[PDB]
């Protein structure tokens, strides 16, 4: 039914860490870490490290952006940062060890992969979420057609919501679930971009991919 | 054979 | 040099096995510094605070039905599982002891007072070692270091006999251990 | 009447920011996960040829542990741990014999927190080549054990000693050894 980021997810366990509130590192925080890598010889790998920390952040928020409707997403998001925090422990005591900085980078990747697995696992165990997430794609695809010749002036970010209320504002799921209605509101901005000839859409998110894929 | 662990649980609040 | 206060958090999951895996008991405990606060005893079926500081945690976890069922099944999915994974090189691990006998002086002034029976590099730690003076078992004058675990999956122990070996006598150190069907022996002619 | 005990023990210590994930069988270490490299290391190579473990899982656990340590420290109103000095002892692997390869074992027992500096000395000179050590092993009283090793060639002209430094000690503890 719904495509997972990992087809056959390996068992995942929750540590009940969804209620943490400040897992994400601030810039000053990250900078104070980058600063430890003060030696010359390590300045090249320090770039690859900063680049990975960024890819990391984008990855994490990417998950909440696509799956905020899935209860277990806070668990996955928070775990990612709790793990990052451990890697940073090593980074702080190995600030100029290029081989270590490279291992850490490799681990930051592994942490992301694990996140995708675990996410796929929790999704597989929540058939209901799947039905809802698929239905959201279903209607966004219909909306892709429905708005074929209409005027979409989304400049003030007001029309999108109206259109969703106009075409599906009576759908039980669009009234009751904010996340579901949002996937559709998010969808019309995508459709708009599609019409303007945007070609990267499918790479924008799992949702965008599921929507604009055939 | 794979050793399997027990997940750590986060404390109260 | 470092005079800063430290704070320690430990978590231990103990699997206790009896008669193979007939009876298994899981003990999950949380330790702050040097004091257990909360724990899950499979014999109980749910978290119980051990100190005041544990209460919040015992209360919170216990309200997670999914979590409790897991822990309750852990005895099988975790303990019995892991027990199998390593059985061949742990429970079955057998390393024959190396027995040798050499004299020694109880004091720098004393004569060749005691004989030492060195039993080393064996595993499991369960072993038996007895002294015999001309076929007759000796007990009254034995002293030992007790069983010693080396930390590399092997044990060693020294068993001494407090007797000035008179000429003509043949002392014998007999060692019995799982790694060998017939007891090991080392004689020492007076 | 219990026959065996398999213990999964892990810890996180502040402000050092040092953690440990290990499996224990009847007192001996089966393996542990090197936190820095995030990978399983077995106590005996042989073990790896028959079993495995996802180091990534340990990372997850130590990640949560860290967060818990903060929560507990605060909830306890920042109560620091009471240093308990180690009991050091040194003996050989097997009976010593001139020029016959042997090993020196330094047993550091009953202590906490899990932080300790160890140094091997031969006639006053710090020795290294050959040395090894086990990670921090857990005790039922919630204190720790640790072993350090120094392979050596016996000789009637060497005096070795294991130097152990721990916060619970007034001065560096220095246990001697020299065939005696």
């Amino acid at each position: 039914s719904m495509k997972l980021r990992v087809e056959n997810p390996k068992k995942a366990q929750k540590h009940f860490v969804q209620n943490l509130n400040n897992v994400v590192f601030t810039n000053k925080e990250l900078e104070d870490i980058y600063n430890l890598s003060n030696k010359e010889e390590t300045k090249e790998v320090l770039k690859l490290f900063k680049l990975k920390v960024n890819q990391f952040y984008r990855h994490a928020f990417g998950i909440v952006n696509d799956y905020n409707g899935l209860l277990e997403y806070k668990e996955i998001f928070n775990m990612m940062f709790l793990k990052l925090s451990v890697v940073f422990d090593t980074q702080r005591k190995e600030a100029n060890n290029v081989e270590q900085i490279k291992r850490n980078i490799a681990i930051l990747d592994e942490i992301m992969a694990k996140a995708d697995n675990d996410l796929s696992y929790f999704i597989s165990q929540n058939k209901n979420f799947q039905e809802l997430w698929d239905k959201a794609v279903k209607l966004t695809k219909e909306m892709k057609i429905k708005l074929k010749g209409q005027k979409l002036d989304l400049r003030d970010g007001e029309v999108a919501i109206n259109k969703v209320r106009e075409l599906f504002g009576s759908d039980k799921n669009v009234k009751e679930l904010w996340w579901f209605r949002s996937l559709l509101v998010k969808g019309v901005y995508l459709i708009k971009r599609y019409y303007e000839g945007d070609i990267e859409l499918k790479t924008t998110s799992d949702f965008a991919k599921a929507v604009f894929e055939d | 054979p794979k050793y399997v662990k027990q997940n750590t649980l986060k404390l109260a609040t | 040099g470092d005079t800063r206060p430290r704070f320690l958090w430990q978590l231990k999951f103990e699997c206790h096995f009896f008669n193979g895996t007939e009876r298994v008991r899981l003990l999950e405990r949380c330790i702050y510094n040097q004091e257990e606060s909360v724990r899950f005893d499979s014999d109980v079926g749910e978290y119980r605070a051990v100190t005041e500081l544990g209460r919040p945690d015992a209360e919170y976890w216990n309200s997670q039905k999914d979590l409790l069922e897991q822990r309750r099944a852990a005895v099988d999915t975790y303990c019995r599982h892991n027990y199998g994974v390593g059985e061949s090189f742990t429970v079955q691990r057998r390393v024959e002891p190396k027995v040798t006998v050499y004299p020694s002086k109880t004091q720098p002034l004393q004569h060749h007072n005691l004989l030492v029976c060195s039993v080393s590099g064996f595993y499991p730690g369960s072993i038996e070692v007895r002294w015999f003076r001309n076929g007759q078992e000796e007990k009254a004058g034995v002293v030992s270091t007790g069983l010693i675990q080396n930390g590399d999956w092997t044990f060693q122990t020294l068993v001494m006999l407090e007797t000035v070996p008179r000429s003509g006598e043949v002392y014998t150190c007999q060692v019995e251990h799982p790694s060998v069907t017939s007891p090991l022996t080392v004689e020492w002619r007076a | 009447k219990e026959e065996h005990v398999i213990i999964q023990a892990e810890f996180y210590l502040n402000p050092d920011q040092s953690g440990e994930f290990m499996f224990d069988f009847d007192g001996d270490e089966i393996f542990h996960v090197d936190m820095a490299k995030k990978e399983t290391v077995w106590r005996l190579e042989e073990f790896g040829r028959f079993a495995s473990f996802e180091a990534q899982g340990a990372l997850a656990n130590i990640a949560v542990d860290k967060a818990n340590l903060e929560i507990m420290t605060k909830r306890s109103n920042y109560t620091p741990i009471t240093n308990v000095p180690p009991e050091v002892t040194v003996l050989t692997n097997s009976p010593v014999e001139l020029r016959e390869p042997n090993v020196l074992i330094c047993f550091i027992d009953k202590f906490t927190p899990p932080v300790v500096n160890v140094t091997w000395l031969r006639n006053g000179k710090p020795v290294t080549t050959g040395v090894s050590e086990t990670v921090f092993l857990p005790r039922e009283d919630h204190l720790f054990r640790k072993f350090h090793y120094l392979p050596f060639l016996p000789s009637t002209e060497d005096v070795y000693d294991c130097r152990v430094e721990h916060w619970g000690l007034d001065e560096p503890l220095l246990k001697h050894w020299e065939f005696d």
